[PDB]
């Protein structure tokens, strides 16, 4: 089901490097990258939620 | 030091715009990143969850807009701030008159070699209507206090808005009198105290009266003071 | 709410009634040690097998 | 049908005994409903009904 | 990240000599600065930390930091140095101000200088019983309100809020108002106001009668 | 180091407790006031402030 | 301490020998002031008083 995004919300989590070389609490905290697809496409999981307001 | 200025205090109702202003002068013809800090009545400095430094984009901190909506501006020496569709809890003193607040972690950085501060200004988001204190205890009664050792004085209650006008016999009493000011009570109204505290052999000799007005409304009262140490009270 | 005889560090506070949930990620704390108060999301984009 | 539960109650999973779109009625229901069971194959029929069913403004 | 924390949660000193306020976080790198607020009034700058000093005023107040910790000192603090002190480092996802360390000038010791005063006297339409208790002059603030009215220990049935500090003296006030119904101005012949205070561990009171 | 105390309160090393004059108001004050915290560096300013008794005509 | 100089004159650094906002009034001041004078240990404060002048528009 697609509407499960009503029940759940984004979060800040800790991030190793926010750009200036320092760790932060971040809204774009990056959780795991999975790269099983042998065509070299990546599936990335992030603490945002995208495609919903 | 850079010279700092603001617009005067205000009284407001929820669901409308407030157009606060600040001016910074001597150098700073482009603002030296001055920023609209704000403090809620009597609290520790929990600050503006809105505006951080501005003079090119209306940058806020990671909190406001979500409850109540705020923005700021970048004119020459002149830093307007607009807070709008607000609620009673947005009543605070606002201290625009502040240093460069260097934004560590995302863009660019600021100086040390000159200090800059200044005064604050108040917006009074409030339910009350224009009303002086004089019609409550002061007009019908005599003013009286009982301490006998040294606790002697007078009181004023539930005026709105600010400010008080307060006085005593021939004005010269103000040099011995001590006065203890108001803040906005939860009912939307103000309360004020004023006292003549001295040991009875250095107090009992004279005669005393007290005079109060509310200059937004001109509801004047002048009254007999009956302190328990004086023979005018015996 | 108010307490009458205390320093700022003799006290501690946090938001606590939550009607919205999160992925149970590492790198944020757990709600309680107990068998956790749940919900599940189907995740998008499965592997296809296909020609390159 | 396959069946789903909450404390003293047990019901067919296809929709809960709560009024339709029950999360919209009670946003803290699920942190009861999925505390005491989740593992049975009807729970993922139940989750769809919990978050996606008709108000008075809807029909099939 | 972090949130700044200031080491003294209360302090109290006579006129003269020295103070040493302190603040901590697990990092520094971009300057925090120390600011003094007098009661009822706007802050002002005293110090910058992290590596290098700045000031607005001549060097009676000065400060420095080491590792994780940052400090502010005041020399010969006899003036209007009753104040609360803060610091901040502004940037990115939250860092914020310190909590507010407060220090004061140690007044001569006295019991609560409290007051009571007559209401709207003659008229009895409604609300005209409304006398007020005020806290005044005493320190430090281990204190709470108490009442001895209707000839008993009272709480509730009052209109309540704080009021500013006693200017030519030292400390805070309030306007606890006995919003009793109508005839209650003259039902009970005694009013008495009281303080509960965890340093005194005991009551102090004042009282009046109509015409005194 | 951090400041000295009076043992009545964590009052700083040298300041007047309520008035000047100290020993000239009661001579057995040394008995209470100078027993031990003289082992803290700031208390030599208490010997300045107490024994230079500072009645009204002693001035700067 | 030690102090600055200009032509026939020797004077303390932290206010200008010309009238304040001296760079705004006479911007070629450096072309008299700073031929060999750059060696002065007070030059940093002469510079701060000359440019960040605390001019009549500011206040303290």
């Amino acid at each position: 089901n697609f509407n499960v995004y009503k029940a759940i919300r984004p979060y800040l989590a800790h991030c190793p490097d926010c750009g200036e070389g320092h760790s932060c609490h971040s809204p774009v905290a990056l959780e795991r990258i999975r790269n099983e697809a042998t065509d070299g496409t990546l599936k990335i999981q992030v603490s945002l939620q995208i495609g919903i307001k | 030091e850079v010279q700092l200025v603001q617009s005067g205090a205000e009284v407001k109702k929820p669901g409308s715009s407030v157009k606060v202003s600040c001016k910074a002068f001597g150098g700073t013809f482009s603002s030296y990143a001055i920023t609209w800090v704000r403090q809620a009545p009597g609290q520790g400095l929990e600050w503006m969850g809105g505006i951080i430094p501005i003079l090119g984009t209306t940058d806020y901190a990671q909190k406001f807009q979500g409850r109540v909506t705020i923005t700021a501006d970048k004119s020459t020496s002149t830093a307007y701030m607009e807070l709008s569709s607000l609620r009673s809890e947005d009543t605070a003193v606002y201290y625009c008159a502040r240093d460069p607040p260097t934004h560590g972690g995302d863009f660019n950085y600021y100086y040390y070699g000159v200090a800059v501060w200044g005064q604050g200004t108040t917006v009074t988001v409030s339910s009350a209507s224009t009303k002086g204190p004089s019609v409550f205890p002061l007009a019908p009664s005599s003013k009286s206090t009982s301490g006998g050792t040294a606790a002697l004085g007078c009181l004023v209650k539930d005026y709105f808005p600010e400010p008080v006008t307060v006085s005593w016999n021939s004005g010269a009493l103000t040099s011995g009198v001590h006065t203890f000011p108001a803040v906005l009570q939860s009912s939307g109204l103000y309360s004020l105290s004023s006292v003549v505290t001295v040991p009875s052999s250095s107090l009992g000799t004279q005669t005393y009266i007290c005079n109060v007005n509310h200059k937004p409304s001109n509801t004047k009262v002048d009254k007999k003071v009956e302190p328990k140490s004086c023979d005018k009270t015996h | 709410k108010v307490i009458n005889n205390c320093k700022v560090d003799q006290c501690h506070a946090a938001v606590t009634n939550h009607k919205k949930w999160q992925y149970n990620s590492p790198l944020v704390p757990r709600n309680a040690e107990l068998g956790d108060r749940k919900g599940k999301v189907h995740i998008p984009f499965p592997l296809a097998n296909v020609t390159c | 049908p396959v069946m789903c539960l909450l404390a003293n109650t047990t019901f067919p999973c296809s929709q809960p005994p709560c009024t339709p779109c029950c999360y919209e009625k009670e946003p803290e229901e699920t942190l009861r409903m999925l505390e005491d069971n989740v593992m049975r194959p009807g729970y993922y029929q139940l989750l769809q009904a919990s978050l996606t069913c008709s108000p008075h403004r809807q029909r099939r | 990240e972090i949130v700044l924390t200031q080491s003294p949660g209360t302090l109290s000193l006579s006129p003269g000599e020295r103070a040493t306020l302190s603040c901590r976080a697990s990092q520094s790198n971009n300057y925090l600065a120390w600011y003094q607020q007098k009661p009822g009034q706007a802050p002002r700058l005293l110090i910058y930390g992290a590596s290098i000093r700045a000031t607005g005023i001549p060097d009676r107040f000065s400060g420095s930091g080491s590792g994780t910790d940052f400090t502010l000192t005041i020399s010969r603090l006899a003036p209007e140095d009753f104040a609360v002190y803060y610091c901040q480092q502004y940037g990115s996802s939250p860092l914020t101000f310190g909590p507010g360390t407060k220090v004061d000038i140690k007044r001569t010791v006295a019991a609560p200088s409290v007051f009571i005063f007559p209401p709207s006297d003659e008229q009895l339409k409604s609300g005209t019983a409304s006398v007020v208790c005020l806290l005044n002059n005493f320190y430090p603030r281990e204190a709470k309100v108490q009442w001895k009215v209707d000839n008993a220990l009272q709480s509730g049935n009052s209109q309540e809020s704080v009021t500013e500090q006693d200017s030519k003296d030292s400390t805070y006030s309030l306007s606890s108002t006995l919003t009793l119904s109508k005839a209650d101005y003259e039902k009970h012949k005694v009013y008495a106001c009281e303080v509960t205070h965890q340093g005194l561990s005991s009551p102090v009171t004042k009282s009046f009668n109509r015409g005194e």
